[PDB]
């Protein structure tokens, strides 16, 4: 008697999705120029890594990034000189996400471990230790990343997210909205909402302030890896194991784009845009990365630099260049 | 019968000379082009295919020298194939040692292994290779020259001033050394090491008997001490016969060096073919 | 000519690839292993006869030496049931030890479902796996004991035969040795259909109390390390 | 959106036959693994069949190997389940699970506590 | 099971209270948004090494 309602009223909203369906993102963008072959090169090659890489992050004053290796050491890479800044040694080797502070003073690792550690680096020590220690969860942190100086989000393999104060070091709000394992999130430019994709081939967004889930988006046929931000702060995609992206609108709430083709049969691993948001850039378990278009929805450009399985790809924020990161314990920036 | 059989002789010596400059360029179209120069063993291979191919480039030379029984080219031009052969020969035979070393040093010492394996010692080790090949040559530089026969004909030849009566078999000795006494030695000791260091580790896990994945790298370590034994040993006793009792034989002496060559052929062949590791390259 | 900060930013960089020098040369001097095994396994008994902070912890390491050669075992923790994800950050691992309860006839088939997933995953296909079949003494008494059948659950097993090259134990009944090499033989008949010479299994039988499994597990790790040396150097 | 709908259980005496419906929708029926399982009241989840994307590949349990029949019809995306000799300990909730990433192998998480990609089982008395 | 239940059914009927819009519109201002971006994109629109940084 309670499964019946759950259900009609997800006919009706599905059916209320589908009459504001008035027409298509490539309808609409049919009678536009394409960006031509979008072919790039690689201009710096990052050397020094041990075991294989998973994840990596840019700076806000794009010149250094912090990528996590699972030989037990965050390692500071500088995108002009491919100069290693800082070596940071973790108490747990097996790491899966990293983050960089908007200052420049935090940085976040975390992994099997239910711990989402943050190290600092402006210490008046001069190097660097043990600065905080987010314990409580009951899963492997698959990313967690930074809002300011006082908050920060961590997304946990047991179907919850949790928003944690720097300063306390308490749960001050949680998620338990999702079913599977939080794989992804990515933040709002605002700083206010943020859009989480579990292994539940679906997507949820959240609110820093009201911590209630507001929108969710379906359409997938896995479970989604990645997902990223759009720059207007409207929209996301989301890459899954079916070798399919989707993109979802947050005031339209409903799928816009599918990119996909024939011969890819491969997840898509990592996603992200460039600064005005028009090519998209997916890591596939081909070992090449595929440039989208964003209204043309046409492969642009293929990166076949790693000879492993492609896993964090990271574009600048000035998108400038792309730093791509695969097993093969390598950083490429391409350009 | 000296017209049809020098005829028969260049015939094969031309055959032998394209399949090796076949097998060679596919090798090393493989190895460069494709891009999987990563391992010590892929620069050995590649250097392999060098010398070899370097060796079928002046095959020719041989062959259009012998199909008129004169050289109309010039002492420094004759020295200056001589002395190419020469190192490509002799870079082959020491690159084919190094190889079968660093194996060895892979499968039994595999700690101190993963310390010399990087492409820098790998650039370093074939350098030292190549000098130690030109400084054994050298005596072959300096004492290789051009002779003018009875009827005028001037053909390549290796004249030393001194009495020939005790240093030509001083030098065949030496180059017997060389060539077939340490590096065929080294070669199987290694093997053999290798194949018994295998054994003893698959008997100390508790494998199971005659499970047997190890007897295709046992005949290809059977098929490297036989086809290399094979074709280079009667290639010294041959010249050692005819230096120290035997006046001139020059059949079984073509004989020998149409045999080394196809083993010069036949090495980048065995060495990159069943080796598992670039069959895949040649599938893709 | 470079800047004041230029030669400070390169001996910095030049002292931290000195340091990570070392540090590889450290992980590459000790061999990581994956231990995989259910509840009813027990191989919280296997974990405390090795020998050399919060309560929410994922993963356990248990570091020992053998041969003067260091292991370090990695243990799964608290974690869901959910084994899909975080199992591709194992891929580097040099062997995963997969622990069956073999007193259990009832989840023998989870056992091997699980086998075949481990054997058969996209990223998995170049790991070794050492099996250990734990409870021997425990399925010994079951199996004298009679009061459970073995075909009930497995056919097979009405049908199977002990083969020849067995190595019966002394003063052990026939009945036992058989059932345990049927278990075995299912066991491998997984390991051997997608094998294609990537990878082999390490079967082995391990009883309640037994102080000699470190020398087995460093006897498959140096066969481990034989066998992609013989592969990466193409002697394979 | 994915969903799975299974249908054609009821009570039934023991030694009869059953016919078993599961129909797929939100994702490309013959490009992923298909599994039925069983949990009985008082035990875990327990594997008793797979089949593969084609259909080629079918394994089943030792408990009810020999009974069980699966097959595929990808004309409508269905899982037909046929059941004969139905033994009085057979009475539980039959799921369907779905293999979580397409063209692969694995059998992972099929028999998991929460899993979303699995149908809500019939029960079979 | 009743109480997730009824906290799905919950969660469903506060999330279907909202405002959407239509796709048309969605579309175009993602369009004008990327039109008026394209020229301070460096991927989309390149330079030359004078100004690039990882010349
Ligand atoms: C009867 C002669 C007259 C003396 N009073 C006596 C001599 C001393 C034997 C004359 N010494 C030669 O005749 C040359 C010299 C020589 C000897 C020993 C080792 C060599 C290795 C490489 C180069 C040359 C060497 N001996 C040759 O054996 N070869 C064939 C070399 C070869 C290389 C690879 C595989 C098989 C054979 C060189 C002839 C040649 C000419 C032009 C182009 C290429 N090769």
């Amino acid at each position: 008697q309670l499964r019946q309602e759950a259900e009609q009223l997800k006919n009706q909203i599905r059916d209320a999705r589908k009459a504001c369906a008035d027409a298509t993102l490539s309808q609409i963008t049919n009678n536009i120029d394409p960006v031509g072959r979008i072919q790039m090169r690689t201009r710096r090659t990052l050397r020094g890594h041990l075991a294989k890489i998973y994840a990596m992050h840019w700076g806000t004053d794009s010149r250094l990034l912090v990528s996590a290796s699972q030989d037990g050491k965050l390692i500071i890479w500088d995108s002009y000189t491919t100069n290693k800044v800082h070596a940071i040694p973790l108490r747990s080797s097996w790491v899966m996400t990293c983050a960089y502070a908007p200052s420049g003073n935090y940085v976040a690792c975390g992994g099997l471990d239910n711990i989402c550690s943050i190290y600092n680096l402006k210490t008046r020590e001069g190097n660097v230790r043990v600065s905080r220690e987010l314990a409580g969860h009951t899963g492997y942190l698959s990313c967690c990343r930074f809002l300011d100086d006082n908050q920060i989000v961590t997304s946990s393999g047991d179907t919850t997210c949790a928003l944690w104060d720097i300063e306390t070091g308490q749960q001050t709000t949680t998620f338990t909205g999702h079913t599977g394992d939080v794989m992804s999130l990515s933040l709002a430019p605002d700083t206010r909402l943020f859009v989480s994709g579990a292994c539940d081939a679906s997507a949820k967004l959240w609110d820093v302030r009201e911590g209630m889930c507001r929108q969710t988006f379906t359409g997938h046929e896995s479970d989604i890896n990645a997902i990223c931000f759009f720059p207007n702060g409207n929209a996301f995609a989301t890459g899954s194991d079916d070798a399919t992206c989707r993109l979802f609108d947050l005031r339209a709430d409903q799928e816009l784009m599918t990119y996909s083709h024939d011969n890819i049969i491969c997840g898509i691993t990592s996603v992200s845009f460039s600064k005005s948001g028009r090519l998209l850039l997916a890591g596939y378990d081909d070992f090449n990365c595929n440039v989208w278009d964003a209204l043309k929805a046409d492969r642009a450009g293929v990166l076949a630099g790693h000879d492993n399985r492609v896993s964090c790809l990271g574009v600048t924020d000035d998108g400038m260049a792309v730093a791509t990161g695969s097993w093969d314990s390598f950083l490429k920036i391409w350009n | 019968e000296g017209q049809g059989s020098a005829i028969l002789i260049s015939f094969i010596y031309s055959v032998v000379c394209l399949v090796g400059l076949c097998g060679n360029s596919m090798v090393i179209y493989v190895i460069l082009r494709y891009a999987k120069m990563k391992t010590a063993t892929n620069i050995y291979i590649l250097n392999l295919a060098i010398a070899d191919e370097l060796l079928m480039l002046s095959v020719p030379f041989l062959v259009t020298s012998t199909l008129l029984r004169h050289w109309p080219f010039g002492a420094l031009l004759c020295r200056l194939v001589l002395s190419v052969d020469a190192v490509n020969m002799f870079t082959s035979i020491y690159c084919l040692t190094v190889l079968s070393v660093d194996r060895y040093v892979a499968v039994v010492h595999p700690i101190k292994a993963a310390r010399y394996r990087r492409p820098t010692v790998a650039k370093v080790v074939n350098l030292g290779v190549w000098v130690l090949s030109l400084l054994v040559i050298l005596p072959i530089v300096v004492f290789s020259r051009t002779a003018a026969n009875s009827d005028g004909t001037v053909a390549c030849n290796m004249l030393m001033p001194e009495p020939a009566q005790r240093w030509l078999v001083g030098f065949v000795l030496y180059t017997f050394l060389m060539g077939f006494l340490l590096p065929v030695g080294a070669i199987c000791l290694c093997y053999v090491l290798i194949i018994a260091k295998m054994r003893m580790v698959a008997l100390k896990a508790g494998w199971q008997q005659r499970k047997r994945s190890e007897r295709k790298i046992t005949l290809m370590v059977m098929m490297y001490v036989m086809v290399f034994v094979i074709c280079w040993m009667p290639f010294y006793v041959v010249q050692l016969v005819n230096v120290f009792a035997e006046q001139d034989d020059a059949t079984v002496s073509q004989l020998s060096v149409i045999l080394g060559y196809a083993n010069s052929c036949a090495n980048p062949i065995l060495y990159g073919f069943l080796s598992d590791n670039f069959k895949r390259s040649f599938q893709r | 000519t470079l800047s004041a900060e230029d030669k400070a930013a390169v001996e910095r960089s030049k002292m931290i690839e000195k340091q990570l020098q070392k540090d590889k040369q450290v992980y590459r001097a000790t061999h990581r292993l994956l231990l995989l095994g259910a509840d009813n396994s027990g191989k919280s008994t296997i974990v405390k006869q090795m020998r050399i902070r919060v309560k929410t912890s994922g993963i356990f390491e248990t570091k020992f030496q053998v041969d003067k050669v260091n292991f370090h075992m990695f243990d799964v923790g608290a974690q869901r049931d959910e084994r899909r994800k975080w199992i591709q950050c194992f891929n580097d691992v040099t062997a995963i030890i997969f622990v069956v309860d073999s007193s259990d006839y009832n989840r023998l088939q989870e056992a091997l479902n699980d086998f075949k997933s481990i054997w058969n995953n996209r990223w998995l296909r170049t790991i070794s796996v050492i099996l250990f079949l734990n409870k021997q003494d425990l399925l010994a008494e079951k199996v004298l004991a009679g009061k459970s059948k073995i075909e009930d659950y497995f056919p097979e097993f009405a049908r199977y035969t002990t083969p020849e090259d067995a190595t019966p134990e002394p003063g052990e009944d026939p009945r036992v040795t058989r059932a345990k090499y049927f278990i075995r033989d299912e066991f491998l008949r997984i390991s051997t259909a997608s094998g294609d010479g990537r990878h082999y299994c390490y079967p082995h039988f391990t009883c309640s109390v037994d102080t000699e499994n470190a020398r087995r597990i460093f006897n498959d790790v140096t066969d481990i390390i034989i066998k992609m040396n013989l592969r990466d150097c193409g002697l394979f | 959106q994915v969903q799975l709908q299974e249908s054609g259980g009821g009570l039934v005496q023991p030694g009869g036959s059953l016919r078993l419906s599961c129909a797929a929708s939100g994702f490309t029926f013959s490009n992923y693994k298909m599994n039925w399982v069983r949990q009985a009241p008082g035990k875990g989840l327990e594997w008793v069949s797979d089949i593969s994307q084609s259909g080629a590949s079918i394994s089943y349990t030792g408990s009810v190997k020999g009974r069980f029949t699966i097959s595929r019809d990808n004309a409508k995306n269905t899982l037909y389940l046929q059941m004969n000799s139905l033994k009085p300990e057979d009475t539980a909730v039959y799921y369907c699970a779905r293999c979580p990433a397409p063209f692969t192998r694995d059998c992972f998480d099929v028999t998991s506590t929460t899993y979303a990609y699995r149908g809500q089982g019939t029960q079979v008395t | 099971s009743i109480a997730q239940a009824r906290k799905l059914v919950e969660q469903l009927k506060m999330e279907a209270n909202i405002d959407r819009i239509k796709v048309s519109k969605a579309a175009a201002d993602l369009m004008a948004y990327c039109e008026a971006h394209a020229k301070e994109d460096p991927l989309l629109t390149p330079v030359p090494a004078s100004e690039n940084p990882f010349r």
